[PDB]
C-alpha cells in the first residue's frame, strides 16, 4: 500500500530527466557548446583564452585544446570534449568545426522531434545522409597522387591550415617549414610518419619569423665543461650511455679491500680505469661525445685534456634523435666502442640564445638525416605553445595527405556541394526519411553561414549567391570568400582541404549525434 | 526502573503479509520501467554515471542494473538474474526483466485475493515446462535443410541481435567480421582468446578485423624508434624472462679482494646479457616480446643488428600471441630452438590515431583473432564493447546448438496462444494462472511497438486473429509497423536465449511471490 | 519553469495517484461488510475515536496529496446523501481508477476510457432499475428490519440487530413527516440521539418523545409534572439592559429606587403573564436568571435554560406549541395567549448515569422519537450512535424510495456479466474500458470474501458462474437468481436471507465513483509550489 520505500540509496538526490524532456535538454547543453565554439571557425575567425585550474593562462584556437581543458560537468558536454580529441589526434583541424557540426546538426534535430519523429528514424536517415555526402564528396574530389613531387600542393595545403592560428603572421615561412620536415622524416614507402621522428622545440625569445627548422636535433645541456671550445666543424660523435665512472655491477656489491698493497692498487685502479676510457675513445678516432648520465669530474678534465668536448646529463629521446640524426648507433661499454659506430655531422655549436640565461646545443648535421628538430621563437611563452599546437596540427594534416593524396578545395564549397547533393536525393528518398535529408542538408549548411558570420558579412544572402552559382555552373569550387578577394573560385584561391579531414568528421559526427539522439534517460546522482 | 526486553535490536524493521508482497512486486515494477524503453529494434539505451563522475552509457539492460545499485531486497534477484542471463545468452537480459515484472504485474491482482503463493508458482512451473517443451517442439534446424552454409544462420543470428545496440545501422557489417571471427576460434571457443582494442578515434566504419594480434601498448626505451618497423616475413620470439642487468634477479651479496676481479665480476654480468642477446640472435628470429621489462642495451643490440624488440607487453596479449603464430612462449633463452618460434605472414606497426600499435598477421594457421575498434566517443569503446561481446558469445551459443527461432516477439505470441489453448483443458484455478501466465508474456510485442510508436493494440489483435492459423512465425515489423513473417525476414534469434529467459523469469516469480516478509539489520 | 517547486508529468504523476488511490483503498479495505472489521485512531493526544465509517475515517484523518483529498471528500459527499457505502464507495472509485490506469498505463488514449466509464455507469443503472426490488407488496416492517440489520451488520451493533433494527423502525415510522402536499418525507436527524454510557445497548431505551439533554435550573423547583402545560420561549429572561446605548440620567434623586425596582418588575410581570396562562413548562435558549428561578419555584413551574435551538424547534414542531422570540400582538401591548402552548403527557428529568436529563413523553399535536443509548465507554456509545444515524439514513431512504436491492454485493455480480455481454455491442475500443470497469467493480466480492478469510477466488467464481446461468435459458423465473454471504462462506438467496440495500445507495455509489474516476483519469501532470 501507500508507504515510502528504499529502490536506490540516496533515493532523495538520485535525480532523472526522462524522455522529451532529457532529449531536449541534451539539444540545449549541445548548442550552448556549439555557441561557444562558432567564434573559433575561420580565418576570421576568434580564439578563446583558457585558465588552468592552478591558475596558468594558455590562449589557442584548437577546438581540441578548447574543450580538453574546459571543467565542464554536464556529461554531454564531456562527450563533445571527447569528441573533439578524437577528432583531433586522428586528423588535426577541422575540430575547428566539427562540433559546429554536431551542434547545428542537433539543433535542428530537435526541430524535428518538436514535430514528434521518433528518433531513431532520424538516426538512421542521419547515417543515409552521410552515406550520400562522403560518396558525393569523393566523386567531386581533387587529388593529388597526380602531383609531380609535391612541393607546393603541400605548401598551399599548410598555407589553409595555417590561416586560422595567430601564427599566421609569417606563415609562408611556417609552411615551408612544415613541408620540408615531413618530406624529409615521411616512409613514402609505408604512407606513414612518427611525429616521434619530428621534435618540436620552442624557445621564448627573438622574433617569431626567426623560428627555424634545424635539419639536425637540438639538445637542453651545455657543454659538461665550460672551458671546452664553444664550436666544433668535425662532428665524429661518440653516444654512450655507460657513465664515466668505474663500471658498477648493479647486483648488491661492494669490495672488501684488506692490505696495504690492496688498498694501493684500488687507488692505482681509479686512475687506470679513467686513463684506459680516455685512450678508448682518443684511440676510437671520435671528435666529440655525449653520455646519457653524469659525469665524474676527473674524467670531465681528463677528457678536456684530450680536445673532446662532450655534453652531460641527456635525456633518453634527445639522445636517440642524435644517434638516427648521425647516423651513429648507442655504444654501452667503451670497449665495443669503435669507429664505425661513431656519429657524424657537419656542424655543432652551442648557441647563448638568451641574452643572459643558460645555453642550448645545436647539431647542424648535413647528410640525410631520418630525424629533424623545428626551432620556435616569439616574443610570449603563450605564443610559443601556441605555434607549437599550431604547426603539430600542420604536420598531422601533411601526414594524412601522406595517408592519402586527394583533397578538397576548403572554403565551405565541399560541403555546399554535399547539400545540394542530398538535397536532390531528398527528392527521391521516400517517405518520413525525407525529412530527415531536408534535415541534415539545412544543418550541414551551418558552416558557410558560420565562416561568413565570422566575416562580418551578410552570411545569408552570401550563401544563397554561392547556391546559386554553384548551381547554374558545375564546379564544386565555390565557396565564401573569406578574406574579401572578388573570386570565389577557391580553386585559384587555393583554399584546399584533404578529403581525408572532411570525410572523418562528417562521419564522426554522425556517429556522435546518433548516439546523442539514441539517449533517452538520465539519472545523475546529486554532487 | 525495569524496563520490557525486546525481543530483536532496536530499529529491526519488520513487515509481513499481503502488504509486505505487494510491495516487492510494485518494487519490480519499477525496476522494469528503468529498463522497459531498452529493447527493441527502434529500442533504447540509459546514461547512469556514477558518485565518482565517470559516466557510462549503456544499452544492454545487464550493464544497466549492475549500475543501478538496487538497495531494495527483492529487486537484487531481478538484478542476478540480469547477470544469469548475460553470463548465459546475451540481450534479451532486457527481456528477462521484462518477462519477471510482467509475470509478477499479472499475478498481483490474483495476489490481492488471499491465495497460498504455492498455488500461484505450482501452476508457474507448470506452465513454464509445458512452455519450454513447446518451444523446443517448435525449434528450427538448418542442417537437415539444404539451403544453409554453416555460417549463414550464425550471420542472420547476429544480424537480429545486433539491431538493438548502439551500432544498428552498421550491423551488415559487423556481422560478417563477427561471424569470420568466431569461425576462427574453434574449438577452444573460449572469450578470452580473441581481445577487443579501444583505440581512440576514426569512425567505426572504419574498425579494424585482423587475423592476427596488435597492441594498444608499447614502451619507450632508447633505441625502439631506431630499428626497422617493417619484417616481411619474420620469426616470432616469445620470451618471458627479462633481459636486464640482474634488475630483478636472485638478491645476492658479492665479495671481491682482487681488484681484476672485481673487473671480471662486472664483465661476467655483461656478458650474462649478452650471452642471452646472443641466443636471441642466433636464434634466427627477428621479433622478440616480453612480459618483462627490456634492458636498453638489449634494445641497442636488436637496432644494430636489425631486431625489433619490445617490453612490458601485458600477458592476456602475449598469449594471444602465442597462440596466433604457433610458437610458445619461452623463459629459458639456452632452451631456444625453431620449434618454439611463432611465423607470421607480415609484421607491421602502424600509426592509429596518435596512438603507436604493433601489427603481425596473414598466419594462415592461427585460431585467435581480434578487433581493432575505431570510433570517435569513450563511451563508444565500452559500449560497442558490450554490444560485441553479447555478438560474439550469442554467437558461440548458436554454433554450440543448431537451433534457432523466429524473433519478434513471435515466439512470445505462439506460447502465449499455445498456453491460452491449453488453459481450457485444466478447470479450476489453475485456468486463471495460465491465462495470467499468457496476458503476462504477450508484453514483448507491445513494448517493441510502444518503443515503436504504434497502436500495438491493433497490432495484437491482428497478431492473434492471423497467429491462430495462419502461420507461426508472424510477429512485429518494425519499418512495416505491423505483422510479418519475421523469420522470412531473417528475425533469427537462438533458442537458448527465450528458452533460458522463461526458466529465469519462472523461478524469479516462484522467488519473489514465495516471501512474506522481511527483516532488516542496522 | 517554476520556482519553489517542481513538477511531474505522464507515466510519473499517473502511477503517483494511482499509487495514493490505492493507499486510501487499503486504508478502508477492513471495514466493509457483515465482517467488517472497524477503525480507530490514538489522536495524538489520546482523545481516541473508534468507527468502521469510512466518512468519519478520512475526515478525521489528515491527507495532503491531492487525489486522496479528492477521494476524501467523495466519501464526505456520499455520507451526506446515504449514509453507508463510505464502507464501499471509496474502493469501488480506488479500484475503478487503478484497472483504468492500467489500460492507460499501456497507451490507451484516456478520453476513450472516459468515454467507456460513462457508457458503463449509464448502461449499468439502466440495468439496475431492470434489477429492481419494489417493497410496496413485501410487508413493510419486514423489509424495513431487513434494511436496517443489513446496514447493522459490519458495525458494533449487528449482533443486537434485531433489537436495534424494530427500534429504528419504530422510530422511524413515529417520525412521519407530510411534505410539500404531496409527499409523505421524513426527516433524517429529527430523531434526537443521546449518548449515556453504563448500561448496555440491551437496556437502550426508545423514547415515545423527544428527549433533552439539559437539567432542571433550579434544585427547589419539582422534577416532575403530569400535566402538558408546555411553552416555548426564545427570549432570554434577564432583568432587562436599555439594550442599546439608552444613559440614565437623574436630576430628581427621588426615583432612582423605582427605577431599580422596575428594572426587576419588568421581569416579573412579564413572568406572571407567561405563568397566568397555566403554563408549567418552560424552555429557553437564552439565559435564566435567578430571579426568574425563583417566582417559578413560588408558582411551582419547569423551567430550563440553555437548550438548543434545534431541541426547541422540535419541540415546537412535537408538542405543537409556538417558538416565540418575544411577547408580542397584532397589537403593541406585550401578552400571552394559551393557543401558543404545546402538550405532552408527562415531563420528567430523570438520572442516567448520574446525570439528570429531561424527558417529553407523548406529545398529543405530532408523535417525536427520540432514542437513548447506553454503553460501557463514550468510544462505544458515540461510534454506534454514528452508526444509528445511518440506519435511519437508510431507513428513511427506503421509505423515500419504494425500491429495494439485493445486498451482498449482487449488484455487481450481475453487472459484471451483463456489461461484459453488453460491451462486444459497441465495438469500438472502448469495450476494453467496459470489461475493465466489470472486472474492477468485481472488487466488492473479493473484499467480502478477503474479510471473511476464505478463499476468494473460488467464491467469485462460483458467484460469477451462478449470475451467467442467470443469462441462460431466458425462462429466468425459475432460473434469474440474487444473493451471496460470508457467514457460511458460501452464496445463497439474499432475497430470502433478508441481505437488502437501498437502491439510491448503489445508484449514487456508481454515479459518484465514475465522476471521481473520469476527474482523476485526466489528469496527466501536477506542479509543485513551496510556501510562501
Amino acid at each position: 500500500y501507500g508507504r515510502p520505500f528504499l529502490i536506490i540509496k540516496d533515493q532523495d538526490r538520485k535525480s532523472r530527466l526522462m524522455g522529451l524532456e532529457a532529449l531536449k535538454s541534451h539539444i540545449m547543453a549541445a548548442k550552448a557548446v556549439a555557441n561557444t565554439m562558432r567564434t573559433s571557425l575561420g580565418p576570421n575567425g576568434l580564439d578563446k583564452m583558457m585558465v588552468d585550474k592552478d591558475g596558468d593562462v594558455t590562449v589557442t584556437n584548437d577546438g581540441a585544446t578548447i574543450l580538453s581543458m574546459m571543467d565542464v560537468d554536464h556529461q554531454i558536454a564531456k562527450l563533445m570534449v571527447e569528441l573533439s580529441k578524437s577528432q583531433d589526434d586522428e586528423i588535426g583541424d577541422g575540430t575547428t568545426g566539427v562540433v559546429v557540426l554536431a551542434g547545428a546538426l542537433l539543433e535542428e534535430a530537435e526541430q524535428l522531434l518538436d514535430r514528434g519523429i521518433h528518433p531513431i528514424r532520424i538516426a538512421d536517415g542521419y547515417e543515409q545522409a552521410a552515406r550520400v555526402a562522403i560518396e558525393h564528396l569523393d566523386k567531386i574530389s581533387d587529388s593529388v597522387l597526380v602531383d609531380i613531387k609535391d612541393t607546393e600542393p603541400l605548401i598551399q595545403t599548410a598555407k589553409t591550415t595555417l590561416g586560422s592560428k595567430v601564427v599566421n603572421s609569417c606563415h609562408r615561412q611556417m609552411a615551408e617549414i612544415a613541408v620540408n620536415a615531413v618530406l624529409t622524416v615521411a616512409d613514402m614507402e609505408r604512407r606513414d610518419v612518427d611525429f616521434e621522428l619530428i621534435k618540436v622545440e620552442g624557445k621564448v625569445g627573438g622574433r617569431l619569423e626567426d623560428t627555424k627548422l634545424i635539419k639536425g636535433v637540438i639538445v637542453d645541456k651545455d657543454f659538461s665543461h665550460p672551458q671546452m671550445p664553444k664550436k666544433v666543424e668535425d662532428a665524429k660523435i661518440a653516444i654512450l650511455t655507460c657513465p664515466f665512472e668505474p663500471p658498477k655491477p648493479k647486483t648488491k656489491h661492494k669490495l672488501d679491500v684488506t692490505s696495504v698493497e690492496d688498498y694501493k692498487a684500488l687507488q692505482k685502479y681509479e686512475k687506470e680505469k679513467f686513463e684506459e676510457m680516455i685512450q678508448q675513445i682518443k684511440e676510437t678516432g671520435a671528435n666529440l661525445a655525449i653520455c646519457q648520465w653524469g659525469f665524474d669530474d676527473e674524467a670531465n678534465h681528463l677528457l678536456l685534456q684530450n680536445n673532446l668536448p662532450a655534453v652531460r646529463w641527456v635525456g633518453g629521446p634527445e639522445i636517440e634523435l642524435i644517434a638516427i640524426a648521425t647516423g651513429g648507433r648507442i655504444v654501452p661499454r667503451f670497449s665495443e666502442l669503435t669507429a664505425e659506430k661513431l656519429g657524424f655531422a657537419g656542424l655543432v655549436q652551442e648557441i647563448s640564445f638568451g641574452t643572459t640565461k643558460d645555453k642550448m646545443l645545436v647539431i647542424e648535421q648535413c647528410k640525410n638525416s631520418r630525424a629533424v628538430t623545428i626551432f620556435i621563437r616569439g616574443g610570449n611563452k603563450m605564443i610559443i605553445e601556441e605555434a607549437k599546437r599550431s604547426l603539430h596540427d600542420a604536420l598531422c594534416v601533411i601526414r594524412n595527405l601522406i595517408r592519402d593524396n586527394r583533397v578538397v578545395y576548403g572554403g565551405g564549397a565541399a560541403e555546399i556541394s554535399c547539400a545540394l547533393a542530398v538535397s536532390q536525393e531528398a527528392d527521391k528518398c521516400p517517405t518520413l526519411e525525407q525529412y530527415a535529408m531536408r534535415a541534415f542538408a539545412d544543418a550541414l549548411e551551418v558552416i558557410p553561414m558560420a565562416l561568413s558570420e565570422n566575416s562580418g558579412m551578410n552570411p545569408i544572402q552570401t550563401m544563397t549567391e554561392v547556391r546559386a552559382r554553384q548551381v547554374k555552373e558545375m564546379n564544386p569550387a565555390l565557396g565564401i570568400d573569406c578574406l574579401h578577394k572578388g573570386t570565389n573560385d577557391m580553386k585559384q584561391q587555393h583554399v584546399i582541404e584533404t578529403l581525408i579531414g572532411k570525410k572523418q568528421q562528417i562521419s564522426l559526427a554522425t556517429q556522435m549525434v546518433r548516439m546523442i539522439l539514441k539517449i533517452d534517460d538520465i539519472r545523475k546522482p546529486g554532487e | 526502573m525495569p524496563t520490557p526486553v525486546i525481543l530483536l535490536k532496536e530499529g529491526t524493521d519488520s513487515s509481513q503479509g499481503i502488504p509486505q508482497l505487494v510491495s516487492n512486486i510494485s518494487a519490480c515494477q519499477v525496476i522494469a520501467e528503468a529498463v522497459r524503453t531498452t529493447l527493441g529494434p527502434r529500442g533504447m539505451d540509459k546514461l547512469i554515471v556514477d558518485g565518482r563522475g565517470k559516466a557510462t552509457i549503456s544499452n544492454d539492460g545487464a550493464t544497466i542494473l549492475k549500475l543501478l545499485d538496487v538497495v531494495h531486497p527483492a529487486a537484487k534477484t531481478l538484478v542476478d538474474i540480469a547477470k544469469s542471463q548475460d553470463a548465459e545468452v546475451g540481450d534479451g537480459t532486457t527481456s528477462v526483466t521484462l518477462l519477471a515484472a510482467e509475470f509478477l504485474k499479472q499475478v498481483k491482482p490474483y495476489v490481492e485475493e488471499g491465495l497460498h503463493p504455492q498455488i500461484i508458482i505450482r501452476a508457474f512451473r507448470t506452465a513454464t515446462q509445458l512452455a519450454v517443451n513447446k518451444i523446443k517442439e517448435i525449434a528450427v534446424t538448418v542442417k537437415k535443410a539444404d539451403k544453409v552454409e554453416q555460417r549463414k544462420l550464425l550471420e542472420k543470428c547476429a544480424m537480429t541481435a545486433l539491431s538493438s545496440k548502439l551500432i544498428s545501422q552498421q550491423k551488415a557489417f559487423f556481422a560478417k567480421m563477427v561471424v569470420d571471427a568466431v569461425m576462427m576460434l574453434d574449438d577452444l571457443l573460449q572469450l578470452k582468446m580473441i581481445g577487443i582494442k579501444k583505440v581512440q578515434g576514426g569512425a567505426l566504419e572504419d574498425s579494424q578485423l585482423v587475423a592476427g594480434v596488435a597492441f594498444k601498448k608499447t614502451f619507450s626505451y632508447a633505441g625502439f624508434e631506431m630499428q626497422p618497423k617493417k619484417y616481411h616475413n619474420p620469426k616470432i620470439a616469445l620470451l618471458n624472462v627479462e633481459l636486464e642487468l640482474k634488475a630483478e634477479k636472485d638478491n645476492a651479496e658479492i665479495r671481491v679482494h682482487t681488484v681484476e676481479d672485481y673487473q671480471a665480476i662486472v664483465d661476467a654480468e655483461w656478458n650474462i646479457l649478452y650471452d642471452k642477446l646472443e641466443k636471441i640472435h642466433h636464434s634466427g628470429a627477428k621479433v622478440v616480446l616480453s612480459k618483462l621489462p627490456i634492458g636498453d642495451v638489449a634494445t641497442q643490440y636488436f637496432a644494430d643488428r636489425d631486431m625489433f624488440c619490445a617490453g612490458r607487453v601485458p600477458e592476456e596479449d602475449l598469449k594471444r600471441t602465442m597462440m596466433a603464430c604457433g610458437g610458445s612462449i619461452q623463459t629459458s633463452v639456452n632452451a631456444l630452438s625453431a620449434d618454439v618460434l611463432g611465423r607470421c605472414q607480415v609484421f607491421e606497426e602502424t600509426q592509429i590515431g596518435g596512438e603507436r600499435y604493433n601489427f603481425f598477421t596473414g598466419c594462415p594457421k592461427a585460431k585467435t583473432c581480434t578487433f581493432i575498434l575505431r570510433g570517435g566517443a569513450e563511451q563508444f569503446m565500452e559500449e560497442t564493447e558490450r554490444s560485441l561481446h553479447d555478438a560474439i558469445m550469442i554467437v558461440r551459443r548458436a554454433i554450440k546448438n543448431d537451433s534457432v527461432v523466429a524473433g519478434g516477439g513471435a515466439i512470445e505470441m505462439e506460447l502465449s496462444k499455445y498456453l491460452r489453448d491449453y488453459s481450457r483443458t485444466i478447470p479450476g484455478k489453475q485456468q486463471l494462472l495460465i491465462g495470467a501466465y499468457a496476458k503476462a508474456l504477450e508484453i514483448i510485442p507491445r513494448q517493441l511497438c510502444d518503443n515503436a510508436g504504434f497502436d500495438a493494440t491493433n497490432i495484437l489483435n491482428k497478431l492473434r486473429a492471423r497467429h491462430a492459423q495462419g502461420g507461426t512465425w508472424y510477429g512485429v515489423d518494425i519499418n512495416n509497423e505491423d505483422i510479418a513473417d519475421n523469420f522470412e525476414a531473417f528475425v533469427w534469434e537462438p533458442a537458448m536465449v527465450r528458452i533460458n529467459a522463461l526458466t529465469a523469469a519462472s523461478e524469479a516469480a516462484c522467488l519473489i511471490v514465495s516471501v512474506d516478509e522481511t527483516i532488516k539489520n542496522p | 519553469l517554476s520556482v519553489f517547486g517542481d513538477r511531474s508529468t505522464g507515466e510519473t504523476i499517473r502511477s503517483q495517484n494511482v499509487m495514493a488511490a490505492a493507499s486510501i483503498a487499503n486504508i478502508v479495505k477492513s471495514s466493509l461488510g457483515p465482517v467488517g472489521l472497524d477503525k480507530m485512531l490514538v489522536d495524538d493526544i489520546g482523545d481516541v475515536t473508534i468507527t468502521n465509517d469510512g466518512a468519519t475515517i478520512l475526515k478525521l484523518l489528515e491527507v495532503e496529496h491531492p487525489a486522496a483529498k479528492v477521494l476524501c471528500e467523495l466519501a464526505d459527499l456520499q455520507d451526506k446523501e446515504v449514509g453507508d457505502g463510505t464502507t464501499s464507495v471509496v474502493i469501488i472509485a480506488a479500484e475503478l481508477l487503478k484497472n483504468a490506469d492500467e489500460l492507460v498505463k499501456q497507451k490507451i488514449h484516456p478520453t476513450s476510457v472516459i468515454s467507456g466509464y460513462r457508457l458503463a455507469c449509464k448502461e449499468a443503472v439502466r440495468y439496475i432499475n431492470e434489477n429492481l426490488i419494489v417493497n410496496t407488496d413485501e410487508l413493510g416492517r419486514d423489509c424495513l428490519i431487513n434494511a436496517a440489520k443489513t446496514s447493522m451488520s459490519s458495525k458494533i451493533i449487528g449482533i443486537n440487530g434485531d433489537f436495534f433494527a424494530n427500534m429504528v423502525v419504530d422510530a422511524v415510522l413515529a417520525i412521519k413527516y407530510t411534505d410539500i402536499r404531496g409527499q409523505p418525507r421524513y426527516p433524517v436527524n429529527s430523531v434526537n440521539i443521546l449518548k449515556a454510557h453504563g448500561r448496555s445497548q440491551m437496556e437502550s431505551m426508545l423514547i415515545s418523545g423527544y428527549a433533552l439533554n439539559c437539567v432542571v435550573g433550579s434544585q427547589g423547583m419539582p422534577k416532575r409534572i403530569v400535566n402538558a402545560k408546555i411553552a416555548c420561549l426564545d427570549f432570554s429572561l434577564q432583568k432587562t439592559k436599555m439594550k442599546l446605548g439608552v444613559q440614565v440620567v437623574i436630576t430628581d434623586p427621588e426615583k432612582l429606587d423605582q427605577i431599580r425596582q422596575r428594572e426587576s418588575d419588568i421581569t416579573k410581570e412579564r413572568i406572571q403573564k407567561i405563568l397566568a396562562t397555566g403554563a408549567n413548562v418552560i424552555l429557553t435558549t437564552g439565559g435564566i436568571d435567578d430571579m426568574c428561578l425563583k417566582y417559578f419555584v413560588e408558582a411551582g413551574a419547569m423551567a430550563v435554560r440553555r437548550v438548543l435551538k434545534r431541541d426547541l424547534k422540535r419541540i415546537a414542531k412535537a408538542s405543537g406549541a409556538t417558538i416565540l422570540s418575544t411577547l408580542a400582538n397584532l397589537e403593541g401591548e406585550e401578552t400571552f395567549e394559551a393557543a401558543m402552548l404545546g402538550q405532552a403527557e408527562e415531563v420528567v428529568q430523570e438520572r442516567i448515569c448520574d446525570d439528570e436529563l429531561i424527558l417529553i413523553k407523548n406529545t398529543k399535536a405530532r408523535t417525536s422519537a427520540s432514542i437513548i443509548l447506553r454503553g460501557a465507554n463514550d468510544f462505544m456509545c458515540d461510534e454506534m450512535e454514528r452508526s444509528l444515524h445511518d440506519a435511519l439514513c437508510v431507513v428513511k431512504r427506503v421509505l423515500e424510495s419504494k425500491s429495494v436491492v439485493p445486498g451482498g454485493g449482487a449488484v455487481e455480480a450481475a453487472l459484471s456479466i451483463y456489461l461484459e455481454n453488453y460491451a462486444t455491442s459497441m465495438g469500438s475500443r472502448e469495450q476494453l474500458a467496459i470489461a475493465e470497469f466489470a472486472r474492477s467493480l468485481l472488487v466488492i466480492p473479493n473484499t467480502l470474501a478477503v474479510n471473511a478469510a476464505q478463499d476468494s477466488t473460488d467464491l467469485v467464481a462460483k458467484l460469477r458462474a451462478f449470475h451467467n446461468e442467470a443469462q441462460v435459458n431466458p425462462e429466468r423465473k425459475n432460473l434469474k437468481w440474487i444473493g451471496l454471504d460470508l457467514s457460511n462462506g458460501k452464496p445463497r438467496d439474499n432475497k430470502q436471507a433478508g441481505v437488502f440495500e437501498p437502491t439510491i445507495v448503489k445508484v449514487k455509489s456508481l454515479k459518484f465513483a465514475t465522476e471521481a474516476a473520469i476527474t482523476i483519469l485526466r489528469i496527466d501532470d501536477l506542479i509543485k509550489l513551496h510556501p510562501e
